């Protein structure tokens, strides 16, 4: 009986935002870094920009 | 005046012709190789 698990290929498609917030005081760096929120692909758009 | 051996002689046995056991030698065997062991640890 085989035990080899069976393998394929996949292709994902993410959509991510985020944003910096850095200029405390008068400038500054890395003040707060945005939620960086991970989101899916609207398929239709996303077909065309895959094709 | 001769030698006994150039007279023929015979013999009464029943021939208990035998036949002992071999020495087999077992080899070690296994199912599944350590690859396909590596392979399975998804």
């Amino acid at each position: 009986k085989n035990i080899v698990p069976h393998i394929f290929k996949v292709r994902r498609y993410r959509k991510i935002a985020t944003s910096v917030t850095v200029y405390r005081g008068h400038r500054e760096s890395a003040i707060t870094n945005k939620y960086e929120l991970p989101r899916p692909v609207p398929l239709y758009e996303i077909s065309h920009m895959d094709s | 005046t001769i030698n006994t051996t150039d007279i023929s002689t015979l013999n009464t046995f029943i021939a208990l012709n035998l036949s002992f056991i071999q020495n087999i030698d077992f080899k070690a065997i296994e199912l599944y190789s350590s690859a396909e062991k590596r392979l399975a640890s998804s």
